[PDB]
């Protein structure tokens, strides 16, 4: 079985630019290797087959390198359409192909830290039994960041969920949730509840929190 | 007119049976190797199976002995039935024509197939509540099964600043997701602040104002 | 005299799977234990007939194919095998008797910077019958219009080149094939053991 690795599992450009995504194989594969891109929420469309032999249709901004092991998809002048996830996949194995884990390119930014927001879990909520507590993270760039959950100091670790918006059309930015869940009965034997988030456009970790009693 | 028109997603119990349907225009079938790919929410492409245009037949790991992919050269389609169907099953399953060395070169659409016990439910909407510049605050719609909610502010008349995140599947196979919003400060104890959420699965519409704690 | 099976096993050059070589032995004796106990094979199954019984019985002809296939491929060189060679380029019949034997030949027939003369069938219409051989170079048509000549889209030359670089893999190497084949007519028998 063949392993299709691809490097920068997410990386950032402007239009104009040059981009290249990178694959990899397990084995050498000679040249039967082909790029795709995916827009969420639709399918996948071929970009280059064969190593290097441009799709029809495809613009002639798409290029395809490599020859063994190593592969390159290659954006002459990255343009705005070409926002989108570019998927290596190998046809040495025809029919039994193997994708690679996908690159996504998103659009450059400047960097902007998160606005961090803590809520306690409502009255109301507490009535049903469950506690949700809510951190946010608003308007972040770029997408890679870390929320730790701290109950009275005690870190948090098998608990919580984390969800992550779309790249704005406007700002660039993300947002980010991170839900933690907690019985009642658990809730109410601690209280200090805080997030501390790190991230590359904060200089030491933010930590936002609440005690149990207002 | 090169086409695939997948059909035959849908909901469905653990243990239980879809047929997918994949009809084609512009190539044939019966000439072509014809492939299942299935995407998983969030992950990417896994070849699931294969019709060699002389009839033989391969499947992967997962699905061997559960899934037979078949054909009718006389409605010119692609056929996958799906049998005692688990919940790692759910995702989205593209029909595609392997060319081989040539490409994956043409797609379905897609459709989804979710797999689960759960009940469908309408969800709990329970009010992410501002603290004591600018200030965060929105809703929280949780327990509800099957996907979508579409979560809307002021009935239509509150866009800007609003984030409505991608749902989470919780452990209890329910789906949850919050909805936030950057509003004044000096808004709060005078502007009002409704979320609506939607849940057509169940006919379940609800409006919740959002205000200060005490 | 004595079967020519030298100039099958020791010759230079081995002819692709799809277009896979058979050579015909009549009127003359074998030693099958010099192949069985040449401990030079990578695989050896033979099916119907035993290796070491074989240099006790007669045939009236014995057939020798010869091909070169990747490593992971000589698993459907078998009775009831499917995939691209077993379905396109070489089957064996359900009934299958005879040897089936295979060694690794990266050593002469992998080249730095790929082999590109050694071939098989990708694309074909219907699964082939057990010893057919499709030479057919015509372009594929995977359309319900004709492709006259022109490769392009529906229309893929049927024939692709396997990489064979010394620096491949392992059951994606060049592994040289003979299938020998024993055949019992209403006829003179004339391939027999001493
Ligand atoms: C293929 O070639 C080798 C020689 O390169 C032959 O091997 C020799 O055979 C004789 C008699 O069996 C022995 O005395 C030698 O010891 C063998 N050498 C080796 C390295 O095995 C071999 O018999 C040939 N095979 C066929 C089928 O003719």
């Amino acid at each position: 079985d063949i392993q299709m690795t691809q490097s920068p599992s997410s990386l950032s450009a402007s239009v104009g630019d040059r981009v290249t995504i990178t694959c990899r194989a397990s084995q050498s594969i000679s040249s039967y290797l082909n790029w795709y891109q995916q827009k969420p929420g639709k399918a996948p469309k071929l970009l280059i087959y064969a190593a290097s032999s441009l799709q029809s249709g495809v613009p002639s901004r798409f290029s395809g390198s490599g020859s063994g092991t190593d592969f390159t998809l290659t954006i002459s002048s990255l343009q705005p359409e070409d926002f989108a996830t570019y998927y290596c996949q190998q046809s040495y194995t025809t029919p039994l192909f193997t994708f690679g884990p996908g690159t996504k390119v998103d659009i450059k930014r400047t960097v902007a830290a998160p606005s961090v927001f803590i809520f306690p879990p409502s009255d109301e909520q507490l009535k049903s039994g469950t506690a949700s507590v809510v951190c946010l993270l608003n308007n972040f760039y770029p997408r890679e960041a870390k929320v730790q959950w701290k109950v009275d100091n005690a870190l948090q670790s098998g608990n919580s969920q984390e969800s992550v918006t779309e790249q704005d059309s406007k700002d660039s930015t993300y947002s980010l949730s991170s839900t933690l869940t907690l019985s009642k009965a658990d809730y109410e034997k601690h209280k200090v509840y805080a997030c501390e988030v790190t991230h590359q456009g904060l200089s030491s970790p933010v930590t936002k929190s609440f005690n149990r009693g207002e | 007119e090169v086409q695939l028109v997948e059909s035959g997603g849908g909901l469905i119990q653990p243990g239980g049976s879809l047929r997918l349907s994949c009809a084609a225009s512009g190539l044939i079938v019966s000439s072509n190797y014809m492939s299942w790919v299935r995407q998983a929410p969030g992950k990417g492409l896994e070849w699931v199976s294969v019709l060699y245009a002389g009839g033989s037949t391969d499947y992967a790991g997962s699905v061997k002995g559960r899934f037979t992919i078949s054909r009718d050269n006389s409605k010119n389609t692609l056929y996958l039935q799906m049998n005692s169907l688990r919940a790692e099953d759910t995702a989205v399953y593209y029909c595609a024509r392997d060319a081989a060395v040539y490409g994956i070169d043409v797609w379905g659409q897609g459709t989804t197939v979710t797999v689960s016990s759960a009940s469908t439910k309408g969800p709990s909407v329970f009010p992410l509540a501002p603290s004591s510049g600018t200030a965060a605050l929105g809703c929280l719609v949780k327990d509800y099964f099957p996907e979508p909610v579409t979560v809307s502010w002021n009935s239509g008349a509150l866009t800007s600043g609003v984030h409505t995140f991608p749902a989470v599947l919780q452990s209890s196979g329910l789906y949850s997701l919050s909805s936030v919003v950057t509003v004044p400060s000096s808004s709060l104890g005078t502007q009002t602040y409704i979320c609506n959420v939607n849940h057509k699965p169940s006919n379940t519409k609800v409006d919740k104002k959002v205000e200060p704690k005490s | 005299n004595l079967c020519p099976f030298g100039e099958v096993f020791n010759a230079t050059r081995f002819a692709s799977v799809y277009a896979w070589n058979r050579k015909r032995i009549s009127n003359c004796v074998a030693d099958y234990s010099v192949l069985y106990n040449s401990a030079s094979f990578s695989t050896f199954k033979c099916y119907g007939v035993s290796p070491t019984k074989l240099n006790d019985l007669c045939f009236t002809n014995v057939y020798a194919d010869s091909f070169v296939i990747r490593g992971d491929e000589v698993r459907q060189i078998a009775p009831g095998q499917t995939g691209n060679i077993a379905d396109y380029n070489y089957k064996l019949p359900d009934d299958f008797t005879g040897c089936v034997i295979a060694w690794n030949s990266n050593n002469l027939d992998s080249k730095v910077g790929g082999n590109y003369n050694y071939l098989y069938r990708l694309f074909r219409k219907s699964n082939l019958k057990p010893f057919e051989r499709d030479i057919s170079t015509e372009i594929y048509q995977a359309g319900s219009t004709p492709c006259n000549g022109v490769k392009g889209f529906n229309c893929y030359f049927p024939l692709q080149s396997y990489g064979f670089q010394p620096t491949y893999g392992v059951g994606y190497q060049p592994y040289r094939v003979v299938v020998l084949s024993f055949e019992l007519l209403h006829a003179p028998a004339t391939v027999c053991g001493p």
